[PDB]
RNA sequence: UUGUUACGGACGGGAAGAGGAGACGUCGCGACCCUCGCAGUCGUUCUUGACUGGUCGCUUGAUGUUUCUUCUUCCCGUUC
């Protein structure tokens, strides 16, 4: 039915995402939510090209996210 | 920093949190509790300013957080 | 049922600033509290200064809520 | 006695004026379908930037949250 | 090289032995599996430190020297580690599994898949 | 679902300060759950008239004064 | 069951339909967004709220202070790009 | 014994010092009486936690160590050491509040590490050691570390830097 | 008291003279006459023009507003 | 564990003090309060630590010592302290 | 109970000379002031309910909105 179903299958993968502020974060995904809300364990972070400005941990709201990238090339997601 | 393996929202319950607003004002303080929207209730708030450099400092509030305009939050210290 | 609401309705009867999306910073007594939380207030002075009488604020559009530093462990949480 | 759903339901396969708020670009097409959510789908799109056009883009769709408003 | 001062902190003390693992997990990759072999081999000869050094070592002939390593030293947890042999022998499982019944002789549902193997083989 | 407590604001002339600089005034005539607040007065910001009665949406009603305590 | 069912087909019929079309048959589309953008990408994934999954992905945008126009440009692929910021799709020929 | 990267993890960082910031570390089994008579080596392994409040007080410290970023180390005490020369370039902006009460800092030509404070140091106090008991000692500080607001709990008056 | 929902009712009822106010510039401002019923805010308005308003005759057609766009209503 | 000080520079602002304090105080002990309960200045403030050793060797040692012009006068609590 | 899934050239700072400034608040360095103490004020009754660092300089303290329109000389640090 939706395709967060396809997010919360996902585990333990790199992803970039760009937030409203505007930075690159690779992280890895963690318990994933019905409402999108990502932890990310090793990030790189920009504060407001990228400056390098980096914190290890992370919680992420899932409202932020409008993009998300490399979990795995592969497209599955009925089962 | 320091700051265990942790899984949900639950685990990471009672600890100084770093909080970050729409506009771009960062905010630190205790986690107290938990809710739908993550209206998390931070136990002293030292809200900060960046003009659109160098960050500023506040002391007025030890406040109910809403979860509409958060961004992401991040630990600094048990 | 949310936590942070429940809290927000103990503390009837007491000092509480606030601050919305464009950072108009109150500070007086709180009226009632609600589910949403909608929140109304006397004696309320404003410093975006002036002192108003009463106001009443929408939910949505708060960044946050201030309480003070008596209700932080009992009677609310077990 | 006219209401909204019936007036856009009507307005299928017929000419539609559309604008945002974010980006004001006026959108001209023949309208396709509709949905609950009030979401758009045009033929023979032409985009509009203020009067002129950027290029004929053809058959499109438009979400709901970004439209201001349905005209002729 | 914090090898050096890894091994120098970690001989100065037995400190709750966890510095080797501080000394794994640094590098964790074949210096942790060298500096971990020489902790085993030193102090501890437990299961859960042994179980640690063949999950290092985790190709069926690494698994079967890392089963010989588990099955010198281990009196607790032995029939978890004779299942663990057998499921590693299964993919020699008749040998593995009289190792099995020689490390831990509790043991029937363990043996019974051996005997439901031995049946699907036929 | 819940009601908010505009009872006690009935029969009040009310200073409005809505979203985007726009300072509107008006007396509350009825209201509701979406905050919808039916008001039978506007006059912008200095002053003059425009229209008598103004129903204004839910949303964009932030910060709203009562003149009469 | 049947009221979740029955909106199975809605995307076909309503205004989805040109990217359900779009999906089942790989095509390259444009994609605006809310803080000048333009995307390029091939359809792969669909459902609900416009959270599209895709292929391909060339990004068109400016970064540039002081009214200067700038058109950088990374190649990205097999993205997630949520419904809320995506205005404008359209299949091309 | 040696500051060593097991003793900083070993180190009780749960009690917070509620005057300012988070986890108010003390190194070794405690960090009082701890007795590092080196420098503060493997400060690596703290990795930034934390005003910070790395309270190192009555140990045997020589020279005084940091190695972290700018907001790290504010609220430092090394109270009760034998600090001889405090030189670096790794805690510029950070330590503010400085507690270096019973020091060997013997010259005024040991704290020229501390002068020179427009860029070397944005901030530093010190006081109670052998220095201050020398002739025109608070005067040289003035002219030499502008940055140090409170000189032995008394503040650097407008007077006194007129003076200097 | 009158509550919003039976205001619609008697909107259509009526068909009084309306001035639509707008979400992101304050100077441009709708004018026309409501017509239609609905459950959200989103209602048909018929005899549209755009005025821009001090802080003068945009075209349109009979309009229907989107329903989180509408600023204000009156009658 | 509590030491009740007198006699100090009520010109200095609250915060600034407390934070002087607890610099004064780490040298003996882990000092436990972070703030003045008081909130009167002009020298009233408790000194909250951990040991009772820690405490007694403050009192013997900063007894008439230099803090913002004037001599501190250190003394023991005569009630015990809400957190301890 | 807990979890998961599905529904030499550059740069910076400070000072001087020649052709950044005004509002609104929000926290600090001095004090001629206030105030006087170990866990504040008042109502009512023999023990309980309510309400909570201020003021003045800065003799060039910090900081977010909101309108308008740089060169020369010396001193100190970093880099080649």
């Amino acid at each position: 039915m939706k395709l967060v179903n396809f997010l919360k299958k996902l585990r333990n993968e790199q992803v970039t995402i760009e937030l409203k502020n505007g930075t690159t974060v690779w992280g890895t995904l963690q318990s994933v939510s019905p409402q999108m809300n990502a932890i990310l364990t090793d990030v790189k972070l920009t504060l407001p090209s990228d400056n390098i400005a980096s914190l290890q941990y992370i919680n992420i709201r899932g409202n932020t996210i409008r993009q998300i990238i490399l979990p795995d090339s592969l497209n599955l997601d009925s089962l | 920093i320091q700051v265990a393996h942790s899984s949900r929202l639950a685990n990471l319950i009672d600890y100084k949190l770093r909080v970050l607003t729409q506009d771009g004002r960062v905010y630190i303080g205790q986690l107290m509790a938990f809710d739908k929207h993550m209206n998390l209730v931070l136990n002293e708030c030292i809200e900060e300013r960046v003009p659109k450099i160098k960050v500023e400092k506040r002391v007025l509030g030890l406040t109910i957080l809403r979860g509409e305009q958060i961004l992401s939050t991040v630990v600094e210290d048990k | 049922n949310g936590i942070p609401v429940k809290l927000l309705n103990e503390a009837q009867g007491h000092i509480v600033s606030l601050e919305l999306t464009t950072g108009a910073t109150y500070r007086g007594k709180l009226v009632e509290s609600e589910d949403s939380m909608n929140v109304q207030l006397r004696d309320v002075i404003a410093t975006e200064v002036t002192h108003m009488d009463q106001i009443f604020v929408r939910g949505s559009q708060i960044k946050f809520i201030v309480v003070p530093d008596l209700l932080k462990n009992a009677p609310l949480f077990k | 006695p006219v209401n909204p759903k019936p007036f856009l339901k009507g307005l299928v396969n017929h000419r539609v004026g559309v604008k945002l708020k974010f980006n004001s670009t006026e959108y001209r097409g023949t309208l396709v379908s509709t949905d609950n959510y009030f979401n758009l789908q045009l033929n023979e799109a032409e985009e509009f930037v203020a009067g002129v056009s950027h290029g004929t883009l053809g058959e499109i769709f438009i979400r709901c949250n970004n439209v201001l408003y349905i005209r002729e | 090289d914090e090898d050096v001062a890894f091994e120098y902190e970690i001989q100065k003390t037995p400190q709750n032995i966890l510095t080797w693992k501080r000394y794994i997990e640094y590098w964790k990759d074949k210096q942790i599996r060298w500096l971990y072999e020489r902790f085993c081999s030193q102090f501890v000869t437990d299961t859960s430190i042994w179980e640690d050094y063949i999950r290092w070592e985790s190709e069926t002939s690494r698994i079967f020297w890392l089963f010989q390593r588990c099955l010198k030293s281990c009196v607790r947890d032995c029939d978890r580690i004779c299942l663990s042999y057998l499921e590693l022998a299964i993919e020699m499982i008749r040998h593995a599994l009289a190792s099995s019944l020689m490390k831990m002789e509790m043991h029937r549902k363990v043996w019974d898949p051996v005997i439901k193997f031995v049946e699907e083989k036929v | 679902v819940s009601t908010p407590e505009l009872k006690k604001y009935m029969d009040k002339k009310i200073l409005l300060n809505i979203n985007g600089s726009r300072k509107v005034a008006g007396i509350l005539r009825g209201y509701d759950i979406f905050l919808n607040v039916v008001l039978d007065d506007a006059m912008e910001i200095n002053n003059h008239q425009l229209g008598l009665q103004t129903v204004i949406r839910g949303n964009s009603i932030i910060s709203l004064e009562a003149l009469d305590a | 069951a049947e009221l979740e069912e029955l909106e199975e087909f809605e995307f076909k019929h309503g205004p989805m339909s040109l990217i359900n079309d779009a999906m089942v048959t790989r095509t390259p589309v444009i994609i605006s967004l809310r803080n000048n953008h333009k995307i390029i990408a091939r359809v792969k994934a669909f459902d609900r709220h416009c959270n599209m999954v895709l292929e391909n992905v060339k990004e068109l945008w400016t970064e540039k202070k002081g009214k200067n126009v700038i058109n950088r440009e990374r190649f990205i692929s097999k993205l997630f790009l949520r419904g809320d910021s995506v205005i404008v799709v359209l299949k091309t020929p | 014994m040696k500051f060593t990267p097991s003793i900083v993890i070993d180190a009780p960082q749960y009690y917070v010092d509620h005057f300012n910031g988070k986890y108010n570390v003390d190194k070794c089994v405690i960090l009082r009486d701890l007795q590092l008579e080196t420098d503060s080596e493997s400060m690596p392994s703290s990795l930034k936690h934390l005003t910070h409040i790395l309270d190192l007080t009555n140990n045997d410290l020589i020279m005084i160590p940091d190695l972290s970023r700018r907001d790290d180390i504010h609220t430092l005490l090394l109270g009760r050491n034998n600090i001889v020369e405090v030189d670096g370039r790794l805690l510029p902006m950070n330590v503010q509040n400085l507690t270096l009460s019973n020091n060997s800092i013997r010259r005024f030509e040991d704290l020229q590490r501390l002068r020179r404070a427009p860029r070397t140091l944005k901030n530093l106090t010190l006081i109670g050691n052998q220095v201050c008991h020398l002739a025109n000692y608070r005067e040289h500080v003035l002219r030499l570390v502008p940055h140090l607001e409170t000189l032995d709990f008394q503040n650097v008056t407008a007077e006194e830097r007129k003076s200097a | 008291m009158v509550p919003p929902i039976n205001c619609i009712f008697n909107f259509l009822q009526q068909q009084t003279p309306v001035t639509i106010w707008l979400f992101e510039q304050i100077g441009i401002r709708i004018k026309g006459k409501i017509v239609g019923f609905d459950e959200f805010m989103n209602v048909v308005i018929d005899e549209a023009v755009e005025i821009p308003v001090n802080s003068k005759g945009t075209p349109l057609g009979k309009i229907l507003l989107k329903g989180d766009n509408i600023t204000l209503i009156t009658s | 564990n509590t030491l009740y000080v007198s006699q100090l520079n009520e010109k200095i602002n609250m915060q600034r003090l407390r934070v002087n304090l607890f610099l004064l105080f780490a040298t003996f002990g882990e000092v436990l309060k972070v703030s003045m309960n008081f909130k009167k200045q002009r020298g009233q403030a408790f000194i909250t630590m951990r040991t009772i050793d820690q405490a007694s060797l403050a009192q013997i040692s900063l007894n008439g010592e230099r803090f913002f012009g004037k001599p501190l006068k250190v003394e023991f609590s005569k009630s015990e302290t809400k957190t301890l």
